[PDB]
RNA sequence: UUUAAUAAAAAAAGUAUAUUUUUUUUUUUUUUAU
């Protein structure tokens, strides 16, 4: 019942925008009648390049084209013909909770300059239209004045060894604009001291300066200069720059089971981590074709890319044994470890926080007691990601300094349970205590 | 299974309840008793009636 | 819970042998049903049953049912609370 | 007449213990 | 209803 | 082809205590932006 344009619909995360697009895609079956056509773009993250390019298609005969998509549409994207927006004001937010030791992804309502963007985006062409769900002085009063800082979101572990090489003595000299809470910023201090690269009076060590002329994470720069001193360096660079690009597997919905028989086929194990070496030799080997990242679904982009990061890596260092390999991992990763309890599954060594394995891993049907995560996300469940297996002679080894009972005298057990009991604490004689005190009717 | 006997009675002679007080309290701070289990499989050779 | 019962070895001796430091006995000393499953059922013994006296009609033609007068049989089910000897079985009480 | 034959030749059949018993029962039948 | 066994429940064979 | 059919109640004084066979496990593959 409107005049004719493009539509960009403002969404939030790819199973959002599938199931809307789906929706759509039925209500546009049902509604057989008389009614324009609706041709459909999802725009997603990590989208095929080739479906990400649809988007920018021509319209249809006379009819209507609709772009289902996140805040990509914000700042960083200009589609051609849009004349209509339907924002909801939603987004996610990735909060670093670092006390607890993991990031959140969580659904944050829009501020003023954000939702300014998409109403902003309507109008590329001409007189277009913006309908945001919302009342005017709701938008105004209940939505955020400005854009929250980067400073206060995400870690701060990597920022604060440049500004600490940069030779600021004091935190407040610096002087932000948006000054992050003073506990992230003492977490990701002490982490940065933990990480052997900052000394015990402040300042930062030599191995600490040659670690910030390093442009990774502050844990892969130590596991970098392990690589350089236990001279192991070239596959443990390689890891690396299989890491710092983003996840290289893609999962359709029609080669779905052809996908996890080449993710099989791939991976090592021994841990999640080795695994990409094998995708890198398999790459390198293969000679970075098509025809092979093509059938095993590795993305190009970020293979294209991971080989442009290891030879960076390797210029910037110019001017097959798994357990060492391992070992130099431990060297920068000590801090994020697990240990695999048997009734709730695993704990962290920093706080005892339930987490999992994720399915989409190459460590999730087998277990292993003692492992190192890379990543962790709170959502739903909590996940752990690239995940390797680990001894506890070599987190030892490597980190004296962090740890070397209390634990063993607060524990409890209870015992095996019962069906035909229906209160698995009615064998005990306080409870059979209450049941006769019950019976005789007193009461205390 | 020593606690497997009493799942069925409630009406409970004194030396029962002595059994059943022993049992919560090994279920209750169970290193302590762990730790007086091997303290008695070294050092104890004489026993009751 | 079966892996805690993954460390349970020499059970079915240990079974066998409380007949020697127990006074109660146990008939089934030869199955552990967390170990060994629930080798029987008997429910379908008492459908049949019902059928072979004939069923509900020619059962309660011989109870007192008749006499109560409840609407119907399907409101003699109903978790039943003894009351009286319930608080009687706890107290101070004579052997007599 | 036929659901209650077969609830007398299943009642027969589902007593007697023995394969020979419960042909006696139906062959006395 | 809530209170009734599964012996009752259950129809034999022959009422099927 | 033929045939085997037990029982069945009054009075007096008692009695320890636990005894049990009955219904699935919950294990979900999703991370905003490059
Ligand atoms: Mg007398
Ligand atoms: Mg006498």
């Amino acid at each position: 019942n409107e005049g004719p344009g493009d539509i960009l619909v403002f969404l939030t995360g790819q199973e959002e925008i599938d199931s809307c697009c789906e929706i759509l895609y039925d209500r546009v079956k049902t509604l057989g009648d008389s009614i324009g056509e609706l041709l459909i773009l999802p725009v997603y993250s990590a989208l095929p390049s080739e479906i990400q390019s649809k988007i920018f298609e021509p319209t249809p005969k006379g009819s209507r084209k609709v772009v289902f998509a996140t805040n990509i549409a914000e700042t960083s994207i200009t589609i051609d013909g849009i004349y209509y927006v339907v924002d909801p004001g939603f987004a996610k937010i990735n909060i670093y909770n670092a006390r607890a030791g993991i990031e959140q992804l969580i659904v944050s309502p829009i501020s003023q300059a954000q939702a300014n963007q998409r109403k902003g985006r309507a109008g590329r062409t001409g007189p277009g239209k913006c309908y945001r769900l919302y009342t005017e002085s709701a938008f105004y009063n209940e939505m955020l004045e400005n854009t929250v800082p980067e400073i206060q979101r995400q870690n701060l572990s990597h920022t604060i060894l440049m500004l600490k090489a940069m030779g600021i003595n004091d935190l407040l000299k610096f002087d932000f604009m948006d000054p992050p809470p003073k506990n992230l910023m003492l977490n990701a201090l002490t982490e940065l001291y933990h990480l052997q690269s900052l000394d015990d009076e402040g300042k930062l060590t030599n191995l600490g300066k040659e670690m910030s002329l390093f442009p990774m994470d502050p844990t892969l720069s130590r596991s970098l200069l392990s690589s350089v001193d236990n001279q192991c360096s070239d596959e443990i660079v390689t890891i690396i720059s299989m890491l710092s690009v983003q996840n290289v597997f893609y999962r359709p919905k029609d080669r779905q089971l052809e996908a996890d028989s080449k993710k099989a086929k791939f991976h090592h194990p021994y841990g999640d981590h080795l695994t990409l070496l094998n995708v890198y030799t398999r790459w390198q080997q293969a000679n970075y074709s098509e025809q092979y990242c093509k059938t095993n679904f590795l993305h190009f982009r970020h293979l294209k890319r991971a080989r442009d990061v290891k030879s960076q890596i390797s210029m910037i260092f110019k001017k097959s044994d798994p357990d060492l390999i391992r070992k130099t991992f431990v060297s920068g990763f000590f801090m994020n470890a697990a240990k695999r309890d048997s009734q709730v599954g695993y704990k962290t060594i920093n706080g005892g926080t339930e987490v999992g394995i994720h399915p989409s891993s190459s460590l999730y049907g087998k277990e292993y007691e003692y492992v190192m995560y890379h990543s962790i996300v709170l959502t739903s469940r909590e996940y752990m990601s690239q995940v390797t297996s680990i001894e506890p002679q070599w987190l030892l080894e490597v980190a004296p300094h962090f740890y070397k009972s209390q634990s063993r005298k607060k524990a409890k057990i209870i015992p095996l349970h019962n069906k035909f009991a229906k209160d698995q604490n009615s064998w005990r004689l306080s409870s059979i205590r209450q049941s006769r005190e019950r019976a005789l009717g007193i009461k205390r | 299974d020593l606690k497997d006997v009493y799942a069925s009675k409630v009406r409970l002679n004194a030396s029962e309840r002595e059994e059943l007080a022993l049992i919560e309290e090994a279920y209750d701070n169970p290193h302590d008793t762990l730790n007086r289990i091997k303290k008695y499989l070294l050092t104890q050779r004489v026993f009751k009636p | 819970d079966r892996h805690t019962l993954a460390y349970d070895r020499g059970h079915r001796i240990r079974r066998e042998f409380k007949q020697y430091s127990l006074e109660r006995n146990s008939p089934f000393w030869w199955t552990n049903s967390h170990h060994d499953g629930k080798l029987w059922n008997l429910n379908a013994y008492r459908t049949d049953v019902i059928q072979a006296l004939g069923g509900i009609e020619t059962i309660l033609e011989h109870t007192l049912f008749k006499g109560t007068g409840f609407n119907s049989w399907e409101g003699l089910f109903w978790e039943k609370a003894s009351g009286f000897e319930d608080s009687m079985q706890f107290k101070k009480l004579t052997h007599a | 007449n036929d659901v209650e034959f077969k609830k007398k030749i299943y009642l027969v059949l589902k007593s007697s213990l023995s394969g020979d018993e419960a042909a006696h029962k139906l062959l006395k039948l | 209803n809530i209170h009734i066994p599964r012996y009752i429940r259950n129809q034999p064979w022959y009422y099927k």
